[PDB]
């Protein structure tokens, strides 16, 4: 029925509504992925604004594709969750035909690969997204992160960040992550990836959350408290001049 | 050239926003106000309905509360006629759910549904987004009492306590004042009321222009009331209003 | 071939011929003729050729997939529930999925057992005790006898054993004997060791 | 089923027993065969039940339709195309044989129609087991111009014999009459030859006389 | 400019200039036409005008004969009316199939305006520029006149008139039916009627007709059918007599 | 294209009409038992191989089609032309009247001024042929407009044929022969070459007689055309 | 084909829905039509302004039945008023008669065609309908109701109002004559002075449409024999029915 | 081999005096073979009660089906459905599946909530309504349960005797059938409330 070209080439050679696209991921909450030696975190920056929220059931921007694999994401909240769903299918369906879960690549390159469609096709508009999809690809212990934009392009990151001040956040990731010496411990990885927040959430510990995976389908959410802890640590550091 | 007249309802504007939503928003803004407050052992919906006049039958209009199921309830602003359309779909998805699995559909699968439906006029058809946002009252046996909020860009969150329509900043600001979560459903009916007094572009808060429903506690099972226009005069005055 | 389910005080055992015999050979007596749907949640199945598995695996698939979008494992009384109506669908297919499954369960939320039987045709009924095809015929008569359900998950296994050793007796097929499983509380496992016992 | 339909100078009456079988047994000793299509075209229905009240519940329903669309009266032709055509398209698996009879504008009417979408006209007719029956008298006593009178006492004579003979009909006979001025008079039961005698003895049970495992109240109620 | 000119939406002030447009269109052929009834008949005229030497002058007419029984005359270009005679002969063949009798007057009526309504509120369709003036001596309501327009209006007359020339014509009836206190032309035979409306049209619009200058439809119960120069002349010598 | 300007028109149609008007002048003429059509060729050079280039066309086996305009547009609306004339047939078993036909064409035409979505035709075209009930001349515009005619004409040189067809239907009250018709008609296209007189022309004419060709549409070819030029080519002087 | 798969109806900055405003707009210049609710009966009505002296009020319907308790009447474009009336007549068929074996509720019915309505503002290549409908009737579990429907499928219940050309006047003139134990005869007298106000031309049977939902009426059912069917609640007025309240008035 | 005769059962209604009664087997076979002894084919939806005997499968999606289309009935109309309403829901429904249909025999009884009348009905498998006043019988048996509530059927039966009369027409019917019985279930419905009983039965 409707299929008018919505993301087409501008004079100059750029689609702009793939860019309009990005713009809505630069106004995203900001994401952010690091990967430790046998382990890969995920940070989230959450809006301050509301004490009046219910954080049992709001839902999270972390979210599992399979046991062993998790995406987070900037942008627009309701085009993600097409993503997700999208996703999680493709893994059950990926089990079911070759009888082994997907390499995070694979799972990447379908996820990009669907984003990619809505540039392309007609009647559609771009995904408003911007992902972090890590894990563990099955038996294996060597970390994984990748990140996909709504072009549909996506690459494997050492650690990256995405969405509101992520200029900000990779120019302190690109500082402070040596490439020899990954964060060895699942302690390091994560109080790497806070601090990289902590120059841009604005009242740190409250509004942050924390998801690490590790391999053999190794998944846990940190409770607040446990979160807050590595939040007075960083005082203590910069507490001494 | 059939493509002169296609607004593009499903374009980002160079800023990354999808003009039709804002714009849906803008007319929600102006939408009776409608609050949702959840209490340790109910929920509690208040709403101003702004079709106001003596002749209309307030005793059937059910303008603004409309029930999905025995456990859902929902609170809109904006176009009726299109909450209606959204509604049906959504009292529908509760009883496949139902006849599928033989357990109630969790409060929030029938939210992240109905929310996805609007998501996609969002990004394809080329349709105008649907110009209603809901407030979700809802109890179920994972979460407990809980309460929602959806607007037209298919965008759902979860609250304690949440208003929607004109005057929202107002409305939202006297809730974080005075909510607690100890709170209690009677404390709750209160603050509902006493919070669209005092938000109100009228000079006055009567019955007449109001729509009211809890979700409550035989035992072990839950009772979902709708206020008759008696029952609300009456809580009104209790309340302290009249 | 022969699919058995029996529930005790804190536990579903299900019981399933290893055999597979296609034509006048059997081509293998280690076939385990199951799934598990979920966690807390194990599926036997007995029918026609391809359509057992593909059966078991669509649901397996379906039920694993519910589960990690909402993060929760659905009651075994809900999985039953779908289960039904899905084999409900195919009776008036073009080609119906001629597969008999018995779903054992334990309700983390209930803290009981529950055993469900449903056939081909989308008859599913709630039993302490159940079987699929002739299994009924010989077992049932002793089920019937001993079955208390207050019984401890050893009781299960001896009486389950006895039906086992009925079916070998008076059963015209070598079905190369049977894999046993428990679903309780903690998840579900197998007796490796009902050779003996 | 025994049916029938006869023309008299002033309109049309149709009768129809009341007996409805389920292969030997009588499921129904007294159910309706005579079905309003509209106010003043009525039917009567043979064959598959299920079919004739459905077909004809839906043609009546479109016929509502159209004769509020036209703003006229609906005549009996057009009851009768649409439920021929109807009936034709489904290649006799719609198991519904019928007499369809009335008053409208143009005057009065009676026909027949088959469940394969052949349709015949006539001054009397008959369908269903009783067939044979009902129209051994229909061509015993039938004459041209009967009064009103005369031909409810042969529309009734003619079911009758079906009920008697035929083991297809039995219980009742209902008449509906259809005269040019007037309203349709659908008399149900105009006929109830057929009353059970009372039986040898009563038996009421004494009250405890059945026992009882369990007892339980069950809730309505929200 | 505006895009509620070009297509069937609203204007700010609640119009369609669409269909407003189409009724414009409907003046083109610069072509008068007025219907009126007897007392069992039912009779329409139209202006014929022929101005080139080069055509056939015998296929060239704005009266249709729908069905056996209905009547269609035109006022408008002909290919919209020519797209509508199709439909309505179309229309009135079917209802016959289907409902076991002939279609009437006013229900074709009412079926024509009814589609004619859709393309005043689909877009992709445009108004068809005329106004079909249905007529017939119908077997339940007698002789009537059933005439639609681009707007999706139709109404039942006594008589009418449509055209540029249309209100000089409507008056000069409205004024005879003072006088006559009826809604008919009283006369048993229609070749008395038909003689009275170009007599009237004569007047309406102060011009003498030959042979050649007129269009003749009549219905009479069961049949709809048109006259020739030779049997409108006939009836033009007749209105010689008082006049 | 299926806007209604303010004034009660389709722009559209009207410039249409245009693309036609500036094309090549083609026309036809009723014979007492038939039909003639004659179509003017221009030669842009003598590369063109003469008579090879075949811009009549026919249609079912007694109806002879011409246009004036966008040549590709006038055999879409032959091809449409000859489907319509096939069912016709095949239902109705009697080959389709010319009246008939027409207004099948009428009614295709029509349906392009009807949507946006699509342009209307960009041509004129004159056609007919001999029916149960006599021979028939037709002429259908872009706006689907058709009418029945003594004489037709359409193109670039309009006027001058049609001054002098009207004179033809003066001079001869009684009739007209098919095969003076024949002769005629390459007069007429010859007068209207005046107008277009920068090129160097080439003629074409078909006729439908029943006396003459049995009813069947055929073309004017070698013997009887080479007079017909020569009627024309020194009535000229 | 169609091209218009997109919609025609689309939010402006300020909020509003262009095309809905203009088709209400359609309404306000329609002919004044009202409703009144009593005790026991509605009722409707509306001016017969006629387009010609030569046309045949009689013919043209405005107050139209679209189940026998339940009855319509409008202010606006006709023409979509009367596919409404055809469209809504068969839905109360289709998804209903055909499945229940018995007429909708007034409510349920309203809210069929307010579906419709909705669906010319949001759907591809169409204009919302240019109509305000007010519907009344009667139903066995709630009585008599009366309801409003806008061109957006927005519907309201009311105990009495008035749409069209002099609407704030009429709903004035009702809003003071109104009370809970009107009988219909009360409330057919008030409608008529409404009404005089709303009309400049002639007033009587014939340049009024009048109808109403009250009691049943054997006499309009067709058949006898059938004692649970009493006729229909749907009962329109002659123009001597009206004339005879005119010379009480 | 008749998809009404794998699994079995009977269901039965009656009416007396200001109530109507609705009766069951409990028995689930898969031919001759003996499934469920708790199989019950009385349903309720609000205040109307249906029975359905036959193919399990269907019985069971039927169920499933009208609590479905009665809750967004409830949902609408904000009302439960009367029984006269959901008899003529249950016959389109059937109906709809006229060439394909469930191999059901639906049974209708409930009470009036508005009129106070007791009210039951009958059905083929592709939905032809039977209004009997007096009672209704389906399934296996529905030969026998004829015997049985034709002589021992009486008018306005006051709650207590009706119970005796139903209870003791399902009883022996299904002791007269192979593939009805294992235990027996009857319902007792007055406009105040409902009563439900398990009977004592032989269990062969």
């Amino acid at each position: 029925g409707y299929d008018r070209a919505l993301s087409i080439f501008s004079p100059d050679g750029h689609i702009f509504q793939v860019e309009y696209a990005l713009e809505a991921v630069k106004r995203g909450t900001c994401a952010v992925g690091v990967k430790g030696k046998n382990c890969v975190v995920l940070g989230c920056e959450r809006r301050s604004t509301l004490k009046l929220q219910d954080t049992r059931i709001t839902p999270s921007k972390v979210s599992k594709i399979d046991s062993h694999v998790v995406l987070s994401f900037s942008g627009l909240n309701a085009d993600s969750r097409i993503l997700i769903e999208k996703a999680r299918v493709e893994a059950q369906s990926h089990r079911l035909t070759l009888e082994d879960p997907v390499t995070v690549e694979y799972l990447t390159r379908y996820v990009a690969g669907v984003q990619q469609r809505y540039t392309q096709s007609g009647g559609v508009r771009p995904f408003g997204v911007s992902t972090l999809i890590a894990g563990f690809d099955p038996r294996d212990d060597e970390p994984k992160l990748y990140q996909t934009e709504p072009s549909g392009i996506y690459s494997s990151w050492s650690a990256q960040t995405i969405g509101r001040n992520s200029k900000t956040v990779r120019e302190f990731l690109e500082k402070n992550y040596d490439r020899k010496e990954p964060p060895a411990t699942v302690e390091e990885c994560v109080k790497l990836t806070v601090r990289s927040l902590l120059e841009v959430v604005q009242t740190g510990a409250k509004n942050i959350e924390i998801t690490v995976v590790k391999p053999d389908s190794d998944i846990v959410a940190l409770s607040s408290e446990e979160i807050n802890q590595y939040v007075t640590q960083i005082e203590q550091e910069k507490q001494e001049q | 050239g059939s493509r002169r007249y296609d607004s593009r309802t499903t374009i980002f504007s160079p800023e990354g926003r999808l003009y039709q939503v804002e714009y849906a928003l803008e007319s929600i803004s102006h939408a009776g106000t409608a609050i949702g407050i959840m209490a340790s052992d109910g929920i509690v919906l208040a709403a101003e309905r702004k079709v106001t006049s003596t002749l209309l039958e307030q005793d059937t209009s059910t303008e603004k509360l409309y029930k999905l199921n025995d456990k859902i309830a929902v609170a809109v602003a904006g176009l009726t006629a299109d909450a209606e359309i959204l509604i049906n779909t959504a009292r529908i998805h509760a009883q496949n759910y139902l006849k599928t699995y033989n357990e109630d559909i969790p409060v929030e699968i029938l939210v992240r549904r109905l929310s996805d439906i609007k998501q996609g006029y969002t990004q394809h058809g080329g349709l105008r987004p649907f110009g209603v946002s809901f407030i979700y009252a809802g109890y179920d046996d994972r979460y407990g009492y809980q309460l929602y909020t959806s607007n037209p860009s298919g965008n759902y969150t979860g609250w304690k306590a949440i208003s929607v329509g004109a005057n929202t900043s107002a409305a939202q600001t006297l809730l974080q004042m005075d909510y607690k979560d100890d709170m209690k459903v009677d404390d709750a009916i209160e603050l509902a009321l006493k919070t669209l007094s005092k938000t109100t572009d009228s000079s006055a808060l009567t019955y007449d222009r109001l729509e009211f429903a809890t979700i409550r506690k035989n035992d072990g099972e839950v009772y979902q009331k709708i206020f008759k226009p008696q029952e609300i005069k009456d809580i009104l005055v209790k309340t302290g209003i009249t | 071939d022969i699919i058995l389910g029996i529930r005790v005080q804190d536990s579903v055992i299900l019981a399933s011929s290893k055999a597979v015999t296609r034509g006048i050979s059997v081509l293998k007596d280690s076939d385990d003729k199951t799934r598990q749907l979920s966690p807390h949640t194990l599926m036997s199945f007995a029918g026609e050729a391809g359509d057992t598995v593909q059966f078991a695996e669509y649901i397996q698939a379906n039920i694993q997939l519910y589960s990690i979008r909402e993060d929760y494992e659905l009651s075994p009384q809900a999985v039953s529930s779908f289960v039904r109506q899905e084999l409900a669908k195919s009776i008036r297919s073009r080609r119906p999925y001629q597969v008999n499954v018995l779903i054992g369960g334990y309700d983390k939320k209930k803290n009981k057992p529950e055993l469900y039987q449903i056939d081909y045709l989308g008859t599913k009924v709630e039993l302490p005790y159940g079987a699929h095809g002739y299994s009924g015929f010989y077992t049932f008569s002793l089920l019937d006898h001993h079955y208390r359900p207050d019984m401890t998950t050893e009781e299960g296994l001896d009486l389950l054993k006895l039906c086992v050793q009925e079916l070998e007796k008076r059963m015209p097929m070598d079905f190369k004997g049977v894999i046993v499983k428990i679903v309780d509380k903690d998840g579900i496992r197998q007796v490796d060791d009902f050779q003996a016992q | 089923t025994t049916i029938v339909g006869v023309k008299f100078n002033n309109g049309v009456v149709i009768a129809a027993d009341t007996r409805s079988t389920q292969g030997p047994i009588v499921a129904d000793k007294n159910c309706a065969k005579l079905h309003r299509i509209s106010p003043k075209i009525w039917c009567a229905g043979a064959g598959t039940a299920a079919d004739t009240e459905a077909v004809t519940q839906l043609i009546g329903s479109n016929i509502e339709l159209h004769s509020l669309y036209t703003s006229r009266e609906p005549r009996v032709v057009s009851a009768l195309q649409m439920l021929k055509q109807h009936l034709f398209k489904y290649q006799g698996h719609i198991g519904a044989y019928l007499i369809v009879a009335g008053v409208d504008p143009t005057g009065s009417h009676l026909f027949s129609i088959h469940a394969h979408g052949s349709t015949d006209v006539g001054y009397y007719l008959s369908l269903g087991s009783g067939s044979l029956a009902a129209m051994a008298v229909l061509e015993s006593h039938w004459k041209q111009d009967l009064t009103k009178e005369e031909a409810i006492k042969l529309a009734s004579d003619a079911i009758q014999a079906g009920i008697w003979n035929d083991l297809g009909s039995g219980s009742n006979v209902d008449v509906c009459v259809m005269e040019i001025g007037k309203d349709a008079e659908y008399l149900r039961n105009y006929l109830t030859p057929n009353v059970r005698e009372e039986k040898q003895k009563s038996y009421k049970f004494p009250r405890g006389t059945t026992a009882v495992l369990k007892e339980s109240i069950v809730n309505i109620c929200d | 400019a505006g895009y509620d000119r070009h297509i069937t939406i609203f204007s700010p002030e609640g119009r369609l200039y669409q269909v407003e447009y189409a009724f414009k269109a409907t003046n083109q052929t610069n072509i008068n036409s007025l219907a009126v009834r007897g007392k069992d008949c039912t009779v329409v005229i139209s202006q014929k005008k022929v101005p080139d030497k080069l055509l056939d002058p015998t296929t060239v007419s704005y009266i249709f004969c729908i069905s056996r029984t209905i009547g269609m005359v035109v006022n408008g270009p002909i290919p919209d009316a020519r797209n509508a005679a199709l439909r309505a002969k179309a229309e009135a063949a079917e209802f016959r199939y289907k409902y076991g009798y002939d279609m009437p007057c006013d229900v074709l009526a009412k079926r024509m305006a009814n589609l004619s309504q859709i393309y005043t509120q689909r877009a992709y369709m445009r108004p068809l520029g005329v106004i079909l003036t249905f007529v017939s001596v119908d077997e339940e309501l007698g002789p009537s006149i059933y005439k639609t327009d681009p707007a999706g209006y139709y109404v039942g007359y006594k008589a009418t008139a449509t055209g540029p020339k249309q209100q000089e014509i409507t008056t000069n009836l409205e004024n005879h039916f003072k006088k006559s206190k009826i809604d008919h032309i009283n006369e048993e035979s229609w070749e008395k009627v038909v003689e009275f409306a170009i007599t009237h049209m004569i007047d309406a619009l102060g011009t003498e007709f030959s042979k050649n200058d007129l269009e003749v439809g009549v219905a009479t119960k069961d049949k709809f059918f048109t006259l020739s120069a030779e049997n409108i002349e006939e009836r033009l010598v007749a209105i010689a007599e008082q006049d | 294209m299926s806007v209604f300007s303010p004034d009660g028109r389709n722009f559209q149609v009207e410039y249409a009409v245009k693309a036609v008007e500036n094309g090549t002048t083609s026309i036809g003429i009723k014979c007492n038992d038939g039909v003639v059509f004659a179509v003017e060729k221009l030669i842009t050079s003598k590369l063109l191989v003469p008579q090879k280039n075949v811009k009549i066309q026919v249609v079912d086996r007694h109806i002879g089609c011409v246009y004036s305009g966008l040549i590709p547009d006038g055999r879409h609306l032959v091809n449409r032309g000859r489907e319509e004339a096939a069912s016709f047939k095949k239902l109705y078993k009697t080959p389709i009247p010319i009246p008939a036909f027409a207004d099948r064409l009428g009614q295709y035409v029509q349906a392009h001024t009807l949507y946006n979505s699509v342009r209307p035709f960009g041509v004129s075209t004159i056609f007919g042929g001999v029916d149960k009930n006599g021979a028939h001349l037709y002429m259908l515009e872009p706006s689907g407009s058709y009418w029945g005619y003594k004489g037709a004409a359409t193109g670039k040189g309009r006027q001058s044929a049609k001054a002098e067809l009207e004179k033809l239907v003066d001079h001869h009250p009684e009739g007209l022969s098919a095969r003076e018709a024949v002769k005629q008609a390459a007069k007429i296209i010859y007068l209207a070459h005046e107008d277009n007189k920068e090129k160097d022309f080439e003629l074409e004419i078909s006729w439908c007689s029943l006396s003459e060709t049995n009813g069947l549409h055929k073309f004017v070819k070698g013997d009887l055309l080479q007079e017909a030029i020569d009627f024309a080519q020194k009535e000229i002087n | 084909t169609d091209r218009y798969s997109f919609s025609l109806t689309t939010f402006s900055p300020s909020g509003k829905l262009g095309q809905i405003d203009y088709a209400l707009t359609a309404v306000k210049q329609g002919v004044t039509s009202l409703g009144i609710k009593a005790t026991n009966g509605v009722v409707i009505a509306t001016e017969k302004k006629s387009s010609s002296p030569l046309a045949m009020s009689e013919t043209l319907s405005k107050v139209s039945l679209l189940t026998p308790d339940i009855g319509a009447v409008y202010s606006g474009m006709g023409p979509d008023y009367r596919v409404l009336v055809d469209k809504s007549r068969k839905v109360a068929h289709t998804s209903y008669k055909r499945i229940y074996g018995e007429y909708p509720p007034t409510k349920l019915l309203v809210s069929e065609v307010a579906k419709i309505m909705q669906e010319a503002t949001q759907s591809g290549g169409v204009r919302p309908f240019g109509v305000s409908l007010l519907i009344a009737g009667h139903d066995e579990f709630n009585g008599f109701s009366l309801y409003q429907v806008d061109p957006s499928g927005s519907y309201f219940p009311w105990k009495a109002t008035a749409i069209g050309k002099g609407s704030v006047a009429a709903k004035t003139f009702l809003e003071k004559r109104w009370n809970d134990e009107l009988e219909l005869e009360d409330a057919i007298h008030i409608a008529l002075l409404t009404l005089k106000e709303s009309v400049e031309g002639e007033f009587n049977g014939d340049t009024i449409e009048l109808a109403i939902i009250g009691d049943e009426n054997p006499d309009l059912l067709g058949y006898t024999g059938i004692p649970t069917d009493k006729g229909p609640r749907f009962r329109k007025l002659t123009s001597q029915e009206i004339n005879d309240r005119l010379e009480a008035l | 081999s008749d998809p009404s005769s794998i699994n079995g059962g009977i269901v039965v209604a009656m009416t007396g005096k200001d109530c109507v009664a609705i009766a069951c087997d409990l028995r689930l076979g898969s031919q001759s073979l003996g499934v469920s002894n708790k199989f019950e084919k009385i349903f309720h939806y609000g205040h109307v009660f249906l029975g359905i005997t036959g193919l399990a499968t269907d019985v069971t999606t039927l169920n499933e089906m009208f609590r479905y289309k009665t809750n967004l009935y409830k949902l609408k109309e904000e009302r439960a459905i009367e029984p006269e309403t959901f008899t003529q829901l249950v016959s389109s429904s059937l109906y709809e599946r006229r060439f394909g249909p469930y191999f059901v025999g639906p049974v209708v009884a409930g009470i009036n909530s508005k009129s106070g009348k007791p009210f039951i009905a009958g059905f083929d498998l592709i939905g032809c309504i039977d209004e009997a006043k007096d009672f209704i019988v389906s399934g296996t048996a529905s030969d026998q349960l004829f015997g049985m509530c034709e002589s021992l059927y009486e008018p306005n039966l006051e709650p207590e005797d009706l119970f005796e009369t139903i209870s003791q027409a399902l009883l022996n019917a299904a002791d007269r059938d192979a593939l009805s019985g294992w235990g027996a279930v009857v319902y007792i419905i007055k406009k105040d409330e409902v009563v439900k009983r398990y009977l004592k039965m032989r269990q062969d």
